[PDB]
RNA sequence: GUGAAGCCAGAGGAAACUCUGGUGGAGGCUCGCAGCGGUUCUGACGUGCAAAUCGAUCGUCAAAUCUGAGCAUGGGGGCGAA
RNA sequence: AUUAACGAGAUUCCCACUGUCCCUAUCUACUAUCUAGCGAAACCACAGCCAAGGGAACGGGCUUGGCAAAAUCAGCGGGGAA
RNA sequence: CACAGGGAUAACUGGCUUGUGGCGGCCAAGCGUUCAUAGCGACGUCGCUUUUUGAUCCUUCGAUGUCGGCUCUUCCUAUCAUACCGAAGCAGAAUUCGGUAAGCGUUGGAUUGUUCACCCACUAAUAGGGAACGUGAGCUGGGUUUAGACCGUCGUGAGACAGGUUAGUUUUACCCUACUGAUGAACUCGUCGCAAUGGUAAUUCAGCUUAGUACGAGAGGAACCGCUGAUUCAGAUAAUUGGUUUUUGCGGUUGUCCGACCGGGCAGUGCCGCGAAGCUACCAUCUGCUGGAUAAUGGCUGAACGCCUCUAAGUCAGAAUCCAU
């Protein structure tokens, strides 16, 4: 019984990128951007893409970066967005760049270190997220 | 053949008659059930929308994520000045329905009353009640006397007419509304004396309602006037390049039944039906005899929970007046209805007890900074005005 | 309840008001209206606007 | 816009010869207005302004380019970069 | 069989770009709309609400049932095997 | 390429038939460690349906627009998931066979004109079909199926090929009916009400605790109540965020014209920056109820048939069902 990833009690918000995006890759693992491929905790319904936001699991593959994680596909979880959206505190906020890092389907970190600044709802859902970065929201 | 992929219904068929409103006021089509044990009270109140706002509180909800952490909600001001009885009818019931049978009016009316039933006033001679009048002051009201101690014997269900004082609002007009609220008192005999004592005397909505309760809205949604069917049902656009329009459907049916059926979504009206939401929650009953009716236990300045340069398209607030949380169908000065639940309500959120800390007063006019022109004044500084 | 400064123009914040921009290296502005941060992404200099509390002070 | 022959000056080498800067203005060459044509929108109109038109976007543009008047070829015949 | 230059020739991939799309929203001009003046055409056995039955094997008219209230305006594209 | 004709005669729908195609039964030699029927079933035999393909030529040739895709509504059950249950070679978990049940769903992409198919990924699940092989005065025109042109095989030749390839005009609604909405003469003009009938609406999942518990040698590993959120759908609203700019509101600026400055015209809205009001977005916020009668099944009292038995008289509980609020 391996259960499904999907984040358990993330409220909702402004889902900033769908299926087909191209967004950074910010740890050591050795690559650099990431493609997305599709979304875990997606519904169904008639020609409507899925998508996802700050803080919840994505199936991707890599494009450009070291030849030994190229053509394959790996799980990933985003960590900042550039579409603004807001909290239950009434504050709209949006950072500069997509970015994202590459996972285990149980919740482990691949890379090492985390540059740059990091979501407020990543780092409450993933504890490994939290204890690996610097800087939150 | 079948249908390629399957996919849900667009619009719903329940609310099916997409047609203009009968009549202007809305319509309570149901009170709350009657219970014999309670003490005599009415049932409903009526008034007016002024418009939105935003307030900030603590929230009290245990295992949520935001629990004992401030929240940022919505909500809308209805104005609300008192009301006068005028009378009270009785109905009895019978194997094909419930019917009225006697009404007894009040000795004296308003000229604001009077005004509802002429369509032409100016040009009138205001007799409306003129010989009802002569029933009171001959043989001690004996006809009068008569009409009550009927609906004491033969009614079961009372209810008491009532209407608004218009000339205590900003607005245009003249002719108040009239309406009908219901009693649940608890014997025939004492909700109809109880109705005798309040006439021609005002009523106060402090007194119907209560805070932090749960009530049911009713009104007449906002009105647009003739729209397509992208719109009005909300189905998906053909591609750039159709030739004989665009903004459409494009198969209303099958060869056989034959006909075009009363399914199938097509162009019409948008808006300006009858509608009741329900579930709302109130968050304060203001005074309006106090000058501090937008303060907190925590905010200590005094203001006034009208904006800098009244509400848009609206003047301000003199009267008493509701708090609710969330929105409500109508326009502004649009004639609101509100009128008490028939759920019964044990959910935890819907029996909080909410206590407020902080209450929005700027310019919705524009991108307002300031909450009250002395906090303006002593910021901007001195101006080449104020000699 | 807290109230905040318009970074770019010091002009006052109530809560709900404004948004909150994250530059890339970790340093968190914040706008009162769209006029703020509209100039902002442009380069512009706030020591040359009439209007801000900056600029009035400098004089 | 590019810059073919012909002409002037200079420099390197034992020699044979080779380089550099100018002058000049060739080409069924090239970008692009008027004229000529008619690729796409399978756009507009489709009892039309019109029994073939209107709009945007396009092909060629100093030569196998465009065009007026006078004259010749007449039906199992003429003419045809077909 | 190869082939530099050329092509409003057919086909595949990449960078930049975008309402093609997720998923729709808004604005402007001219009609459509109402009025004064002028004022046609295609088409037409009689006409015009349905379900089942049988029949030239898919009826508006026949048989058995459902039902059924004057005069009218703007759209629509199921049917009249238009 | 032409003319006179043919539904006396083919290619498409419709009609009768069901061999072939699909689906379901009856007997029981045997498989299943032992044991015909937990789960299957040879040799034989009885049926059902018209989403496959055949056979016939009844209706249309003074014409019913002939592949596929896009959008939209409704219907069937031979039930993929959701509700409640009965069986097992059912310890738990994961599964397999059956019942009441069509209320509610059934996806995003790479290749091909494809219907058909095969891979990647999510999900509770990615079930099967009809409506003139639904749907061209609804769209598109990728293919077939006019005229131009190329190749291969055949023919002496004109030319042939259900062989391959490239370019090829898609017309009309104002009439009747049907549907969505909006007026309206008669019994004087109005205000406040009742409700026959018609319509109907919500859906699924996840996290915490129960629980490292019941069960089991171990490895493993549940469920009701309780709490908080989320996916699809429906009805509204504009305080905040975003979009829209003819507010031609304010400012900057190019060319030309008014002798210069100020103030202005023209460049169908000259161009750029900001931009209130209104409209608007799961790109934003709020809300979506409980009574009665039942089916499958499990029972109580109890004969027929001295015993037994949920049924024969009587009766209890009971589903996302049915009827109402
Ligand atoms: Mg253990």
């Amino acid at each position: 019984k391996q259960k499904r990833g999907a984040p358990g009690g993330k409220l909702k918000m402004t889902l900033g990128l769908p299926v087909g995006a191209i967004m950074n890759c910010a740890d050591n693992s050795g690559a650099r951007n990431l493609y997305i491929i599709a979304v875990k905790g997606a519904g169904a319904r008639l020609n409507r893409l899925p998508a996802g936001g700050v803080g919840d699991m994505v199936m991707a593959t890599v494009k450009k970066g070291k030849p030994e994680l190229r053509k394959k596909v790996h799980p990933a979880v985003i960590v900042r967005q550039a579409k603004p959206w807001k909290r239950f505190d009434g504050v709209f906020l949006y950072f500069e760049d997509n970015a994202g890092v590459i996972v285990n389907p149980k919740g482990e970190m691949k890379g090492s270190a985390i540059t740059g600044p990091v979501g407020k709802e990543a780092a409450e859902l993933w504890p490994r997220i939290a204890s690996n970065a610097g800087v939150v929201m | 053949s079948h249908r390629k992929y399957e996919a849900p219904r667009h619009g719903s068929l329940a609310f099916l008659p997409r047609k203009r409103a009968a009549r202007h006021r809305g319509r309570v089509k149901s009170f709350p059930k009657d219970d014999p044990k309670k003490p005599v009270h009415l049932t409903a109140a009526m008034g007016y929308k002024a418009g939105m706002t935003t307030i900030v509180r603590d929230l009290d909800r245990p295992g949520a994520k935001a629990h004992k952490k401030e929240v940022v909600e919505a909500v809308t001001i209805i104005d609300c000045p008192p009301m006068v009885v005028v009378g009270l009818v009785g109905y009895i019931e019978t194997p094909r329905g419930l019917r009225s049978l006697t009404t007894v009016w009040a000795e004296h009316l308003s000229d604001e009353v009077k005004r509802r039933f002429y369509k032409n006033w100016y040009k009138s001679k205001k007799k409306a009640f003129t010989k009802y009048a002569k029933k009171y002051a001959e043989n001690n009201g004996a006809s009068i006397t008569r009409e009550l101690e009927r609906i004491k014997k033969y009614c079961t269900v009372v209810r008491v007419l009532a209407h608004t004082q218009i000339r205590k609002t900003p607005l245009k007009q003249k002719k108040a509304h009239l309406m009908e609220i219901q009693i649940n008192g608890g014997s025939v005999a004492d909700k109809v004396e109880f109705g005798r004592s309040l006439f021609e005397k005002p009523v106060t909505i402090d007194t119907i309602f209560e805070k932090d309760e749960m009530i049911d809205v009713i009104a007449v949604t906002k009105g647009h006037g003739f729209v397509g069917v992208t719109a009005r049902w909300g189905t998906k656009k053909l591609p750039r390049k159709t030739h004989k329009g665009l903004r459409k459907v494009a198969c209303i049916g099958a060869w056989h039944p034959s006909h075009v059926q009363w399914t199938v979504a097509r162009a019409g009206q948008m808006g300006y039906h009858h509608r009741t939401s329900v579930n709302h929650k109130i968050y304060r009953i203001g005074k309006g005899d106090d000058e501090a009716n937008a303060s907190t236990e925590t905010d200590l300045t005094k203001k006034k929970i009208t904006p800098m340069g009244g509400f848009v398209r609206y003047g301000e607030v003199n009267n008493d007046y509701v708090m609710i949380k969330g929105s409500v169908p109508g326009v502004k000065k649009r004639i609101m209805t509100l009128r008490k639940s028939l759920f019964t309500h044990t959910s935890r959120k819907a029996l909080e007890k909410v206590e407020l800390k902080w209450i929005d007063t700027s310019s919705e006019f524009g991108h307002g900074a300031f909450q009250t022109a002395a906090e303006k004044k002593q910021f901007m500084g001195t101006l080449k005005k104020d000699l | 309840m807290r109230t905040y400064e318009d970074t770019f123009s010091g002009q006052r914040i109530y809560p709900g008001k404004g948004k909150l921009y994250v530059r890339g290296d970790s340093k968190i502005f914040r706008f009162q209206n769209g006029k703020s941060e509209s100039l902002f992404l442009q380069r512009k200099n706030p020591r040359r606007i009439a209007w801000t509390v900056l600029y009035r002070r400098q004089h």
